[PDB]
RNA sequence: UAUACAAAAUUGUUAAGUGCUGAUUUAACCAAUAAAAAUAUAAAUAAUUUUACCAUUAGGUA
């Protein structure tokens, strides 16, 4: 029994197999850098939220200024992006 | 079947019969029907004669 | 100790002695009571005590508190004593009290055959649910086996002595084959039906009521 | 199902082999065959001599 | 309407006062309840001699009959020693 | 009290602490719960502390007492939120309030000789007395202390 | 619109079939999503490998000659398919051939690579938690397909629905953690498919999380389907899960939309799906009826939609079951069509339907507002016995509700006399209140009705109760005593009311006055009138117009006492003053009759999710602590067993 | 050769700490679990399941 970042109490074997390498702040630093610090709950942050978290959360874009709602699993596994960025790219090219 | 419970079963049967007689009673006589014939008899099979 | 716990769970003030001071209150006066300025002026004699003889008649609120006792109290206290705040023991007692209300013979009837059957079934359900999340509890496995055997005995006795309630319970809770012979080898020798004779339940049907004995 | 059937048939073959009694020791098999790796491997293709 | 009384406990009408327990001892409770039912209006109490419920159950020995009193239903639940 | 919670948190700014407390209260209310009392004990000097979010072994923390009346299903969610909150350095949950501690260990006679209603109705302060409080204060409560506390500085 | 959608989909599918036949003759107008699966199963079971693997044990003649030859002295290993066994009694409790221990998960771990996960879940002993199961599979590094992932999620869902209502959150969190692990495990190859998403939706439905289920997992499945063409086709199972979630959450519009989508996608629905659709239509109709009672699709339109759903049931050649009959009866009760309820019951009884007790519940509830059906109710109750069913408190409550609504009384009396007393069950306060309401509101009541009401009240008091209908029950009892002339019984019920502590009511006093008025024969006089009329002043109870009428009736029945005359004058003045203050005179409002549907009649049973098969097969590993040497030992048998033993008594 | 009778508990939870992948040791609250069919004569009332770094392993160097 170990706590993820001394926060999330999980069993040792399951933590070493799945929990530890699948954290957004650890596995995808670039994706986690776009985490929204105000609209998201204070109990939810990339240090404990996994890659496959299907419940949508707030993302603040890095290229432009836009806060949107996207799930972590869609953003990382299936591939997601800023709707404003993609529509601007469509408008440009 | 276990034979040690015969006395208890006799007591229960007596009580059940007494309750039946006390409550249900007898709602009038019933005409006696003529008895039929029984296929099941003892001994060896008999000839058709 | 288990019988004391069950007696306290079923009855209101059995733990209170005639002196109205429990042993724990004797040894820890401060932890048992506190000082309150507001006098119990609204609280007079309970004129509704006739409808709450045992705890099983009041499983709507926490600590089996009758609804009439919460009159001059705030909605916050009512919500704090509502059903959602009841503990696991309180909810289990609420379930068993509902079943006792359904299958009770009198106010203080806790040992009816149907009540025993439903209590055994609830105990089996609780033990199985515990083993669902904790499959490495050997003592719980043994307790579950014992409870299942006791439930089987209670269900067979209830089936033989009162078929109406047994059939109603079976239909309501969908356990149609709850009483089935385990082994064909023993069943074909009539050892599953010899149980009824050996248990003193052979002749108990009231044949006239359900059929024609002629 | 194919693999499971093959394993079951192998288990049956082991049960049948149990008829032969205890197996003999190594030297019987060792002296049974004077075959060499050369004759073993020439069946597929002739390998060139080492250089 | 018929309720079958299965077992000697149910035939003898055990109260089963203890919650969810049928094999608990009840003789002490029944004895105390009979003591309560006793009357302290001329109200002669009952002596401590062992009694019988029916007058016909008195011993045929005239000397032994002096040691037995005819008590209607308080004669039950007699004794101080428990099952060893 | 149903549940008590002592939260040892990093002494962040007033706005951040207020936001964390507001989130805790909103979660408690949304999960169908009630808060008996929320109190701030200020910033103290614990013997040993080690932050988890900042990984800084420094002895500076703030203590907060939170009394709740919530069911187990929702109390699990509330405990998870409190423990996973980045600001909450250490949360300790007192669930031994409605029942005295170790009555079973104490004696078999005391196992079923307690009335849970007294402890449930009393607040956590009366359940666990503070060093400064006393039964002398409790008895002064009902002694009409206003009319007597008049010569307390007569000398 | 569902019938129009069905016919449009049928014609469009026929047109597409004809077009593709011309491009490349009877064909089904729909598409069956289970025919290919059953065909694959049939081909698998008829394949020679399966037939050779699952074959009967070799006979002695087949094995060899007589015995004594090792290897050919016993039948070889026999393997059995648990789902389709070629033998009866797979397990046995012999001494040397016990195979129950050889059915636990540890033995299947060896062949976990070839293992069928659904078969393992359904037939195995001492299985670990589903999370540990998934962890063990991943540790063994086996390529879990969609069927295996769905089987694991279904095992988790079985655990969820087994657990109590207040214990679902932790299991749902375990399910979502397993889903995340399956998503993020790249090696070994693990695919999350339509079946797995449907099983997650089923878990969400079982827990009761519409927001977490509909907007997350169904949305993810739809996004996967649109992203990957034909690689994520949505089967009938996914939409069945969607309808289950809609039924669990009470969503009716979403369920109708999902069913319409199924119809439009040119694939046949399921019987369970149509039952869920009928249940949702019943919910919509009940909500509409509640809104109308308070006084927005038209009621005629929703009735037509229900009818067209029932027609589609046979349009797709879907067999109807007991659940289908129950759902259709509930929908027809919601839409107030007792004729269609009776027709449905007749149709079910016609070919082959085991009618459940809920079907008769709905049958009795459908005709609550219809007269001339007491004989039908009695015949239904009589026919319950030959069908293997027994009446219960819910059915008796519904019957007495009908009796109270029809104010017949004689029917309720006959029902109690010839059905209920044999049941020997504890009556409920609602049942007693309905019986007394019928027996009071009936015409020409009899003293046997009073006797039955007193017996029911005594039995109800003797048994326990949680609800509180004591005041209306005694009010209706006093009204019955007023109609019958039982002034003594009406006055004696006051002691029971006092013992319960309930306050007296002006309606109760009016009933007492009416009893005094119409009990000229038995007993009652001016003294009784004065004693009753001394209540309003002493108990500070407001008088009423019914009070004035009853006191005038009592005056005309017995005479003119000065106190009665003064009370009449003062009550007339007070009624005039109240009329001046308001607009209409006050009156004793009648006690409302319960007409709630049988599904919300305070069922006295929570849940028993037990399994006799698991109990007999000793799943989860029960233990009995068998006796040891006590049974085995028999003592020395050198001689015969004689009384007092061989050496009676011994000194050491 | 024949006979002589030669429940201070478990599971889970949580806290610390050593290790540095499994692992891994102790303590505490809380949760679940103690009795409940007929009969002692009733001749089998009974189930077929479960459980730091080296040197040698306690010696040094750090
Ligand atoms: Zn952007």
């Amino acid at each position: 029994h170990i706590r993820i970042a001394n926060r999330k109490r999980v069993e040792m074997f399951v933590a070493k197999r799945f929990h530890l390498p699948t954290r957004l702040a650890t596995a995808a630093p670039d994706i986690a850098a776009e985490w929204h610090d105000e609209l998201n709950p204070m109990h939810m942050y990339p240090a404990i939220i996994g890659i496959g978290h299907v419940q949508p959360v707030w993302w603040k874009c890095a290229i432009c200024s836009h806060s949107y709602q996207m799930s972590v699993e869609k953003r990382v596994v299936r591939g997601g992006g800023c709707p404003q960025c993609v529509v601007n790219g469509k408008r440009a090219v | 079947l276990k034979a040690g419970l015969l006395g208890h079963y006799q007591q229960e049967a007596f009580e059940a019969r007494k309750r039946f007689e006390e409550s249900t009673t007898y709602p009038g006589p019933i005409r006696a029907a003529t008895p039929g014939d029984t296929r099941f008899y003892s001994g060896s099979l008999e000839s058709i004669l | 100790p288990v019988q004391k716990k069950r007696q306290e769970q079923m009855l209101y003030g059995v733990n209170i002695p005639e002196t109205r001071q429990m042993k724990f209150e004797e040894q820890h006066p401060l932890l048992a009571g506190a000082l309150r300025k507001l006098e119990g002026q609204p609280k007079g004699f309970p004129f509704w005590y006739r409808k709450y003889p045992t705890r099983r008649h009041a499983y709507e609120y926490r600590f089996s508190i009758p609804v009439e006792m919460l009159d001059g109290y705030n909605d916050d206290v009512k919500k704090a004593l509502s059903k959602g705040m009841m503990s696991i023991q309180e909810k289990q007692f609420a379930q068993e009290a509902m079943y006792m209300e359904r299958y009770a013979e009198h106010d203080f009837d806790t040992t009816s055959p149907a009540v025993l059957a439903v209590k055994r079934a609830l105990k089996c359900r609780v033990l199985r649910n515990h083993l669902l999340t904790n499959p490495h509890n050997n003592i719980i496995k043994t307790v579950l086996a014992n409870t299942e055997r006791k439930l089987n005995h209670a269900l067979r006795r209830l089936r033989k002595v009162d078929f109406k309630k047994y059939w109603e319970i079976i239909r309501d809770h969908d356990v149609q084959d709850i009483l089935q012979p385990p082994n064909l080898v023993t069943y074909r020798q009539g050892s599953y039906w010899k149980y009824d004779w050996n248990a003193g339940l052979a002749i108990s049907t009231n044949l006239a009521d359900v059929m024609d004995p002629r | 199902t194919q693999e499971k059937l093959a394993a079951a048939i192998q288990e049956h073959v082991q049960d049948a082999y149990r008829f032969s009694g205890p197996t003999p020791d190594q030297p019987r098999n060792r002296l049974a065959d004077p075959v060499t790796f050369e004759d073993a491997n020439n069946m597929i293709a002739p390998n060139a001599p080492a250089a | 309407g018929h309720r079958l009384l299965h077992g000697k406990r149910e035939r003898e009408g055990s109260l089963f006062a203890v919650a969810n327990d049928v094999k608990r001892d009840e003789r002490l409770l029944r004895q105390q309840l009979n003591a309560l039912l006793e009357e302290e209006v001329p109200q002669t109490p009952l002596v401590d001699l062992p009694g019988v419920e029916r007058r016909r159950d008195l011993p045929a020995d005239p000397i032994t009959r002096l040691f037995f009193q005819h008590k209607g239903d308080h004669a039950l639940y007699y004794g101080t020693y428990d099952k060893p | 009290v149903f549940y008590s919670f002592v939260l040892v948190m990093k002494p962040r700014q007033r706005r951040f602490t207020s936001q964390a407390l507001r989130e805790i209260g909103v979660a408690v209310y949304s999960n169908g719960g009630l808060i008996r009392s929320i109190t701030n004990e200020g910033i103290m000097r614990p013997y040993s502390r080690f932050r988890d979010a900042d990984n800084t072994p420094l002895t500076y923390a703030r203590y907060i007492i939170l009394q709740l009346d919530m069911g187990e299903e929702e109390m699990g969610k509330v405990d998870k939120i409190i423990r996973e909150h980045q600001d909450v350095l250490m949360a300790l949950k007192l669930n031994n309030l409605e029942r005295p501690v170790g009555i079973r260990s104490g004696n078999k006679e005391l196992q079923a000789a307690y009335f849970p209603l007294d402890t449930f109705t009393r607040l956590e302060e009366e359940i666990n007395w503070s060093p400064q409080t006393s039964a002398d204060i409790y008895t002064q409560l009902e002694m009409n202390w206003k009319e007597f506390s008049r010569t307390r500085w007569s000398s | 619109r569902l019938a129009a959608a069905a016919v449009k989909a049928a014609e469009w599918y026929a047109a597409e079939n004809r077009r593709k036949q011309k491009g490349g003759c009877t064909a089904p107008l729909w598409f069956d999503d289970t025919e290919q699966n059953l065909l694959a199963r049939e081909q698998h079971v008829r394949s020679p490998a399966y037939r050779e693997l699952h074959r009967p044990a070799l006979t002695n003649a087949a094995m060899g000659l007589y015995g004594g030859e090792p290897g050919f002295e016993k039948a070889h290993r026999v393997w059995v398919d648990p789902d389709r066994p070629h033998i009866k009694h797979i397990y046995n409790q012999t001494a040397l051939a016990r195979n129950l221990r050889y059915a636990r998960y540890g033995y299947f771990k060896r062949d976990m690579h070839l293992l069928d996960v659904d078969k393992l879940v359904r037939h195995a002993r001492l299985l670990p938690t589903p999370g540990r199961l998934l962890t063990d599979f991943l540790y063994q590094r086996v390529p879990l397909p969609d069927k295996s992932c769905a089987a694991l999620i279904r095992y988790q869902r079985q655990q969820i629905e087994m657990l109590e209502v207040w214990g679902r959150h932790a299991s749902f969190q375990c399910a979502v953690e397993m889903f995340e692990r399956m998503i993020v495990t790249n090696i070994p190859p693990v695919e999350v498919g339509v079946e797995t998403h449907g099983e997650m939706v089923l878990c969400a439905a079982a827990c009761g999380k519409w927001e977490e289920g509909w907007n997350v997992y169904a949305n993810r499945a739809r996004e996967l389907e649109k992203e990957s063409p034909e690689s994520f086709i949505l089967n009938t199972f996914f939409f069945d899960a969607l309808l289950t979630l809609c039924v669990a959450a009470g969503r009716v519009s979403e369920g109708i939309d999902t069913l319409e989508e199924v119809i439009k996608r040119n694939l046949r629905p399921r019987g369970t799906m149509l039952n869920k659709a009928m249940i949702l239509y019943s919910i919509l109709g009940e909500q509409m009826s509640k809104h109308e009672a308070s006084r927005l699709c038209e009621p005629e339109e929703v009735e037509k939609m229900g009818l067209e759903v029932w027609s589609l049931f046979d349009f797709y050649q879907l067999p109807r079951t007991t659940a289908s009959i129950e759902a259709y009866m509930r929908m027809c009760c919601a839409f107030n069509k007792p004729t269609l309820v009776l027709k449905a019951q007749g149709f079910a009884d016609a070919s082959d339907i085991r009618l459940s007790i809920e079907c008769f519940h709905w049958l009795v509830y459908a005709i609550r507002g219809v007269a001339g059906f007491g004989d039908y109710v009695m015949d239904v109750l009589s026919q319950l016995r030959p069908r293997g069913l027994t009446p219960d408190f819910v059915l008796f409550t519904l019957s007495f509700m009908y009796c109270a609504l029809q104010r017949d009384g004689e029917l309720a009396l006959a029902i109690f006399d010839q059905h209920f007393v044999h049941q020997n069950m504890n009556p409920t306060p609602e049942m007693v209140l309905l019986f007394i309401q019928a027996c009071s509101n009936c015409e020409e009541p009899t003293a046997v009705m009073l006797e039955r009401s007193e017996t029911l009240i005594k039995r109800l008091e003797a048994v326990g109760s949680s609800v509180d209908l004591i005041s209306p029950i005694y009010d209706q009892f006093l009204e019955l005593c007023a109609h019958l002339g039982a002034v003594a019984s009406g006055f004696s019920a006051l002691k029971r009311i006092v013992g319960f502590g309930k306050p007296l009511t002006t309606r109760m006093i009016n009933s007492l006055l009416l009893a005094n008025s119409n009990a000229i024969s038995s007993n009652g006089s001016l003294s009784m009138t004065e004693e009753l009329v001394g209540f309003f002043t002493l108990l500070k109870i407001r008088p009423n117009a019914d009070t004035e009428i009853c006191v005038n009736l009592c005056r005309d029945a017995f005479g003119e006492s000065p106190v009665v005359n003064d009370f009449i004058k003062v009550i007339g003045e007070s009624l005039q003053g109240d009329s001046e203050k308001g607009e209409a005179p006050q009156y004793d409002e009648d006690i409302p009759v319960i007409q709630v549907p049988p599904h919300e009649l305070r069922q006295l049973r929570t849940e028993w999710k037990l399994s006799p098969r698991d109990i007999v097969l000793r799943r989860f590993g029960q233990h009995t602590k068998p006796p040891g040497k006590a049974a085995l030992d028999v003592g020395s048998m050198r001689g015969s067993v004689i009384p007092f033993g061989r050496s009676p008594g011994e000194q050491l």
